[PDB]
């Protein structure tokens, strides 16, 4: 409907996918899916990916195919959250609206609203969040660095 | 004469004497003695010490005034003799032992009043026999009737004495020591509201005769003074002795009504229409009705115009409708205890209730109690 | 700001008119207790701050605190003193109009921690901190010295400021303090001369006795015993355990000294209290022609002595009232009650005016050494305004009608100027007025004041009338002449039922407070001050330098007669009030959570009985006006554009439009809200907690969005 | 401003001030002098004397002169009080037995003349109560042209009680300027009537016993007093110090036949009824300044101590400020409260002209 | 509280208090005095009407007026003032809490009773009121059942002879004479010694001579004959303004009009013959028992010999063989009063005052059937 993939950007998902296939199976783990898709430089959220996999889950096997994981691919490529909304969403966790947040406040709201970062999964965050190592972040430039 | 009984009706302001058997007085002089203010100069006159009556009355302006009655007491003895003196030799021309004498006094009075005018008249006058009447009774003997309620209205005195056919009836008196010295001392304030000040007792018989001449009883008291607050017509000129002309206005008809209401002279006592009605609404089992029908007005203060009219509608007022209020007013009633007295001493049957000069002499002062 | 609305089931509405149900004060006492269980004692009604003493050393007035609320505006963070603190500065700095801060409360109730705080945070950030610190240092040590003399004990507390102190701090055109001021008002100075049971005079008075050398009091009336003295004993009350009278003097005698009293001034001030004591004392006997005449000696022999008058001199003055006319000078005799009136107007004034002077002596050591005139550039006074709070007893009286009246006046004014303050907002912002009704302290302030009729003006004429005069007498020509009146009752006008609760010799006065019930007894002789020209005459010719500086000789040509205790009282009060008008008040109001000083009891009958003193409610009513808030569509946009998808991230055009379709978008009904000309308005809370709690579940996608743009980053950095 | 007005016209000198004054600030004699300006009033007139015919527009309490006296209300309210007239209520007083006409035209001159707001003329011995702190009493008032007593009781007025004397300090000025001439002393000029009426204010007292002062004088040098007159001529004075007070206990001296100061009061209080005398008798007021000679409460003690029954107890209240306690009463009525209610208007006097005194005052 | 109230209001002064009570806490003249002159005092806050204790201080500027005469109260604005100055002035109480006794005398209208009913419920809402007839009350007050009782007040005096609690109300004689017309009679015969009395303030003073110096002559005759023959009856009284007074035969002149009423111009015989002919008037064998039962109450019985006289008058008008007794207790002056507070806590008596109840039900003619 909205875009249809190229044979070179096929290929390029193609080439990627091969990483995690590895042995020659041909084929990728239902959470895994996210781990391609985010190696392939897609945004998408677990929700998003459940919502995809409730529909080739469905007679068990752990896994799906490159044509079900290139359509999965196609469905997101419709709209993935840009800049400029990352941006302005930082906005409404800055307390002040100065333009910062502090390690101690990002490590609060990523453990606790929705999808949830681990604990190491925010650590790596804050090791390169906390740029100059002062315990502040500059959201404003993080997200230009971070949807590059 | 032999002996015509004389009739000496004392009065508060006036005395006024004669023999019974004649139609009216002979003297009637103000009852004032007056003695000298100023020092004498002219040495040549025969400057009496003392004056009394038309002797003084006629020279005012030189002499103090003063009366020896007051509300119908006699509170200068000395005063009195020097007035019944002149009455019996300056102004009847007789020697009082030879003539039986015939005294009045108000109601209700001090009984050594009674005492003293009997002590004086046989251990001074030495008058053959003697009598104190009461002068409300004598009105109704000038009256010629047996039956009526009289209002007696003096210098000093108003008084209201029920008589029913004969009968006087004690409880049923009534007196007001309200009358023509009371109004003529309110007249004297009444006229300082156009500044004139009469103060001396000179000036008191000045503002009486403004009183006897000018001064009324308005039939509507209201009436009047909104009337009198609205036009020129009630005012009338006096002219005061030494050629000054006076205007009186509402004071003419303000002065009277103190009669009707005594509150304006600062008394508590009821008008003299209340203390009417309050006496024949005091009366016994039958005779209400006779005493409405015979009220009979007496004395000086009932001269006024306009006062009959004035007492009919206001006994009407308070009388029971059915009534005939009918209010008799004899044009001599200035002179009716006088008059009264003249046909009382004449009696014949009379004779016997004189106090005689032996019955003094086996009974002390008191016999007047005994034989009145 | 609504940051804190999520929590509003624990930590309460941060700003009382954000209480849905607004006229419930039981809503408003659960908020106050909420949030004092929390520790959150600062709560504002709009601008004014309402606070609750912790009876703790909580953590939040340290230096890390007032840098977090300076220089920033005072709805956009918690509140505090310190956001009361910094915007009374900032409006000094950029209106330069002078501003106040009423400090408000019961006795007790932290009105003194308010005082010492404001001026650590114009002392410890203001931009000439040395000075700064020795001005609030003198403010602050002149405590003990007006104490001493302006606080009594009464029957509802041992220590209570009985007259309303106010502190400057003295600015210069660059917020630098250069001094200070202090003034004081409406001084309860019939509290010298007469004390209601349970209550003791100005702590002075036994302060001396209980402590001090033999030799200071040997040279002084020197019988240690209070009740010695018929103006310390009337209350019956001298001794308590509660006043360690002893230790009180030892520090405040000190305290003259640090003040810079040399100790010449103290011994003339000490010889002024004693010759009040000994003013008490005199007793007057009447001689044939009924007049007064002094009949002790004892007491004369040191009053000449210590107030420094000719003891013939001072013999006349209490026993005549001299009259000036035609150039004659005319001696009338005085009458046991005129002489016993004329001895205690004495100590009233002398009193208050060694006390005025105590005031002169301290703000004359706080005024700038430098010349502050043109050419100068700009000076500006920032104050602190501290006057007693409304009044209930057992037993009212003259002492709390003035208290009562006063505060009457001052929430007159106050609740003025908050509708004043909406009106001129609605109008700017192009909202029609919805018309609250609140009650009308017109009504109550003109049956108090009102010319010829007012209570003062019948109290005055009962004063002034010929012939015996009573408390009853007075009482019955209100009952004739106030009748028909909806404020006023007595046992007469009362209804069968209500007059159950009310005495004969007692009236009633409906307050903003409720009801107050004043007894009748004592007014006469509360409301005389018979100070004849005789005895100023007397006073200004004193040896003494305090009573020759008290008592100045231009007084003695005023040619009226001597004014009453309410009449003067409503002068100087209406004084107070044109003060108070030119001048822009912000508002601290305290309460006292419990009466047994312990931390953590929240006593809400007590509470109860504050709150209604305070006027709390009444300020809600028209503070809420008709919409429980308000904000800039562009604060508000930027808030809530999350929620519309046509505001996100970014607005096409001007805020207001976008304002427009969000909340068409959150779907508020007609009359839920408004549009003013820059602002949003929104009629109930209810609109807001719910927007509030829309943006509560959409930080869920926004920390989703977030996250996903995290994990897509992460394999291209850990990876090729 | 809007404070009241307090004016004691009174026969010899106006009393004038404000109701708020403790006493009058304006105080000069009720004089127009004209050339023996075409006039001169008060201390003005009083300074400048030897040229003047003095006249006193008030006599016995009759304002007799009403051109004379429009230049002293000009003179009180714009020289001395110094105020226009249109800002402030003005209590005027007055006798208790006056002419209708004195009130009337005071009445019209204040709406018509001086354009006052609201105005009322009050009884000079019925504010002389309120300036000695009482409702129950006889109030003696003595000024220059009347004597006059003012029964009250429980604040109401006995006014059938009542008693006016037209015979005052004026008739005893022009008694002095006889008696002197009986030691070669000539005082004929209305200049010289201030002459005397300054020696009248100087060397009189009341005798307490006349007969003996008499014998007294007539005895020894002792009862002599001397007084240097304004050319340095002395004049010296004996028996004639106490025979001019005894004028008012000895109307006669002067040719009336009224009874004395100390008779025209007990006729008062037999005036009034029982149960009040007993109040009446311990609260005989004082005031004016006719009642100022030494001596004058303790003859009046004494001389009703012998009319009323010795069971009673005789007092005589004369205050040092007896002078001023007309006007004194006057700024405490003007003050009260209760009072503000009882001015006429300009408003009333629109609809009931100058008649309008004798139903509000 | 729930106490009951007793109004003895009689003619001359109005007695009041709690039932229970020894004694009246309210005894006070039943007069209204109204202002007679020029108020011109401002700002005295004088009112326009004083009552009872009040207007008898204040005597000489007012008009006095009783509102009730002869036992009739003719003027009711008058008896509301005196009623509402009785409750909330002297006793200050609420009338709304108390059951309220009044008293009266025999053969009153009954216009009297239906209107103080009326006012009692309709103008100060009592729960329950009655009517007590005086000289019943003052029969148990004496802690007798049987007996004969004279009751002069200030307006009317009556006999009622009660046998075993049973009153015989065809021999009750009233008699409109009593202490009031003693006063007016007095003002008339001190006008004899040359005094004048004719203010209602004098009219007080008259009363208070009366009181403290008239006494009664055992033999009218050999006083009178004392009395114009010595000076060893006279007696003085000082007035309010310390003039002196003197009197003798005026002394008992006055209280002898009890024995001859014609001294004040009335037929009807003194009160020893309207005593026997009361008691003459009742049956044959009850008649012993009367004679040793005459009770006297209401202060126009207080004179100095008046039971001396009575009890020489009627044992000259009795049965040689007859024990005639007077009962004159000292207190007798209260008798009705305390009889109506005795007759008020019984608890027989509970059940028989009218409730407001059986007002409502019935109008003010409910006092007939009741008392
Ligand atoms: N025509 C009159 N009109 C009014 N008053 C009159 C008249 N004639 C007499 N009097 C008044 O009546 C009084 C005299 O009345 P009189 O009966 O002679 O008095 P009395 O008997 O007491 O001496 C005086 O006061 C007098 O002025
Ligand atoms: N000390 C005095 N001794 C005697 N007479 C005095 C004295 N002082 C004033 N007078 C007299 O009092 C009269 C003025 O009294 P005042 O009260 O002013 O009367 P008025 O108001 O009519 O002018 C004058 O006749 C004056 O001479
Ligand atoms: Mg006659
Ligand atoms: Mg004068
Ligand atoms: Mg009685």
């Amino acid at each position: 409907m909205a875009d249809q993939l190229t044979e070179e950007q096929i290929a390029e998902f193609k080439e990627a996918f091969s990483l995690f296939d590895k042995d020659g199976d041909g084929t990728i783990t239902t959470k895994e899916l996210g781990t391609v898709m985010r190696s392939l430089g897609q945004n998408p959220t677990e929700a998003e990916l459940q919502d995809m996999i409730n529909e080739v889950d469905a007679d068990g096997n752990g896994t799906i195919d490159f044509p079900e994981f290139l359509t999965m691919m196609a469905r997101k490529m419709k709209d993935t959250d840009s800049e400029e909304e990352i941006r302005e969403a930082f906005r409404v966790f800055d307390k002040d609206g100065n333009g910062y947040i502090s390690a101690a406040e990002l490590r609060h709201v990523m453990t606790n609203l929705g999808e949830k970062l681990t604990d190491e999964e925010v650590d790596e965050m804050i090791r390169e969040a906390d740029i100059d190592g002062d315990g502040q972040v500059n959201y404003e430039e993080f997200v230009q660095m971070m949807t590059a | 004469d032999e002996t015509t009984a004389l009739v000496c009706d004392n009065g508060s302001g006036l005395v006024k004497a004669g023999f019974a058997g004649d139609d009216a007085p002979r003297a009637v002089f103000p009852s004032i003695v007056g003695r000298p203010r100023h020092q004498g100069v002219m040495v040549g006159m025969g400057q009496k010490d003392s004056y009394v009556g038309d002797e003084a009355q006629s020279k005012r302006g030189i002499l103090t005034l003063k009366y020896p009655i007051e509300h119908g007491i006699i509170t200068n003895w000395d005063d009195m003799e020097k007035i019944w003196h002149h009455t019996f030799y300056n102004e009847l021309r007789v020697a009082p032992e030879e003539h039986p004498t015939l005294l009045t006094e108000a109601p209700l009075n001090p009984k050594a009043n009674r005492e003293k005018m009997t002590q004086i008249m046989f251990e001074t006058f030495n008058v053959p026999a003697m009598y104190v009447a009461i002068q409300a009774v004598l009105s109704l003997y000038a009256s010629g009737r047996t039956t009526g309620i009289v209002l007696d209205s003096g210098d000093g005195v108003t008084h209201n004495v029920p008589i029913y056919e004969g009968y006087a009836l004690p409880h049923a008196i009534m007196r007001l020591d309200l009358a023509g010295r009371d109004l003529t001392d309110y007249l004297m304030k009444i006229l300082t509201e156009r500044g004139y000040s009469f103060v001396t007792t000179a000036e008191r018989e000045i503002v009486r005769d403004i009183k006897e001449k000018l001064c009324y009883v308005a039939l509507d008291f209201e009436n009047e003074m909104a009337t009198a607050a609205s036009s020129s017509s009630l005012e009338k000129s006096y002219e005061l002795p030494d050629g000054q002309v006076i205007t009186i206005g509402n004071e003419r008809f303000r002065c009277p009504e103190t009669l009707f209401q005594p509150s304006f002279i600062g008394m508590e006592s009821a008008g003299i229409h209340e203390t009417t009605y309050n006496s024949i609404m005091k009366c016994d089992i039958d005779i209400r009705k006779d005493l409405y029908a015979n009220n009979v007005m007496s004395g000086g203060t009932t001269m006024y115009p306009g006062i009959a009219d004035r007492m009919q509608k206001e006994i009407t007022a308070l009388a029971p409708s059915t009534m005939k209020i009918k209010i008799i007013a004899p044009p001599e009633r200035k002179y009716s205890v006088w008059i009264g007295g003249s046909i009382l001493a004449s009696l014949s049957t009379f004779q016997q209730m004189w106090i005689t000069k032996q019955e003094y002499d086996e009974a002390g002062p008191s016999i007047v109690h005994r034989k009145c | 700001m609504e940051s804190a609305l999520t929590a509003r089931d624990r930590v309460g509405v941060q700003d009382f008119v954000l209480l849905e149900n607004f006229t419930s004060e039981a809503a408003f006492i659960e908020n106050l207790r909420r949030r004092f269980r929390e520790n959150l004692i600062y709560t504002y009604i709009g601008p004014v701050l309402v606070s609750v003493n912790p009876y703790r050393d909580l953590q939040i007035y340290s230096r890390q605190h007032m840098e977090r609320y300076r220089g920033v505006s005072f709805y956009e963070v918690p509140p505090h003193l310190f956001a009361v603190a910094d915007t009374v500065y900032r409006a000094l700095r950029t209106e330069r109009r002078d501003q106040a801060v009423m400090i408000s409360g019961e006795s007790g109730a932290g009105k003194t921690e308010a005082t010492k705080r404001l001026l650590q945070f114009y002392a410890e950030t203001c931009p000439a901190p040395e000075r700064g610190g020795a001005v609030r240092d003198r403010l602050l040590q002149s405590n003990p010295v007006l104490e001493a003399f302006g606080n009594a004990k009464t029957l509802r507390n041992d220590n209570s400021s009985r007259f309303g102190k106010y502190m400057d701090v003295q600015f210069d055109f660059k917020g630098a303090p250069v001094g200070g001021h202090i003034l004081s008002y409406l001084l309860e100075k019939s509290r010298v001369v007469h004390q209601n049971h349970g209550e003791r005079n100005f702590h002075v008075f036994y302060q001396l006795l209980e402590g001090g050398e033999e030799e200071t009091l040997r040279r002084l009336g020197l019988e240690r015993n209070p009740q010695s003295y018929l103006y310390l004993v009337k209350g019956q009350c001298a001794k308590v355990s509660s006043i360690n009278d002893k230790s009180d003097w030892k520090v405040m005698r000190k305290a003259l000294s640090v003040i810079d009293f040399t100790e010449d001034e103290v011994e003339d001030l000490l010889s002024i209290v004693a010759s009040v004591l000994h003013l008490g004392n005199i007793h007057f006997a009447a001689d044939e022609d009924s007049n007064a005449q002094v009949t002790t000696e004892n007491q004369l022999k040191y009053l000449t002595r210590l107030l420094g008058v000719e003891g013939t001199t001072l013999r006349e003055a209490l026993t005549h009232r001299k009259i000036i006319a035609k150039g004659e000078e005319l001696l009338s005799p005085l009458n046991l009650e005129q002489a016993a009136y004329a001895r205690d107007a004495l100590a009233k004034a002398v009193y208050s005016r060694t006390f005025t002077w105590l005031v002169r002596k301290i703000n004359r050591s706080l005024a700038s050494k430098d010349a502050e005139s043109p050419s100068w550039r700009s000076t500006t006074v920032l104050g602190l305004l501290d006057i007693y709070g409304f009044e209930v007893f057992q037993h009212n009286s003259f002492e709390q009608f003035c208290i009562n009246y006063c505060n009457e006046k001052l929430q007159q004014l106050f609740i003025e100027l908050t509708l004043k303050s909406e009106q001129e907002e609605y109008e700017a912002e192009g909202i029609a007025w919805e018309p609250v009704q609140y009650f009308n302290n017109k009504i109550i302030c003109d049956l108090v004041e009102e010319k010829f009729k007012g209570i003062i003006s019948i109290l005055d004429e009962e004063c002034l009338r010929p012939g015996e005069a009573t408390d009853l007498t007075f009482l019955e020509k209100l009952e004739d002449t106030v009748k028909p009146h909806p404020h006023f009752l007595t046992h007469k006008l009362a209804d069968q039922k209500t007059r159950k609760s009310l005495d004969r010799g007692e009236f009633r006065l409906l307050h903003y407070a409720g009801e107050v019930t004043y007894s009748v007894t004592g007014f006469l002789d509360k409301n005389n001050d018979l100070l004849f020209r005789n005895l100023k005459e007397t006073m200004c010719s004193s040896m003494n330098p305090i009573m020759a500086q008290c008592f100045d000789k231009s007084e003695l040509s005023d040619k009226k007669r001597p004014e009453t205790v309410a009449t003067q009282f409503k002068m100087s009060l209406l004084q107070l009030v044109e003060i108070l008008r030119s001048k822009e008040p912000a508002y601290i109001r305290c309460i006292k959570p419990n009466d047994a000083k312990q931390p953590g009891r929240f006593d809400e009958v007590l509470i109860r009985h504050q709150v209604k003193y305070l006027g709390l409610m009444e300020n809600l009513r028209v503070r809420r006006a008709g919409f429980a808030y308000r904000r800039k569509y562009e604060a508000f946009l930027q808030r809530y554009k999350s929620l519309c998808p046509e505001t996100w991230p970014m607005w096409a055009g001007r805020p207001q439009d976008g304002v427009a379709v969000l909340v068409r978008h959150l779907g508020y009904k007609p009359e839920e809200y408004k549009m003013g000309r820059t602002k949003i308005f929104i009629r109930f809370p209810k609109t807001l907690f719910a927007t509030e709690d829309s943006l509560e579940v959409r930080r869920q996608s926004l920390a989703t969005k977030i996250q996903a743009a995290w994990r897509g980053f992460h394999w291209r950095q850990k990876f090729l």
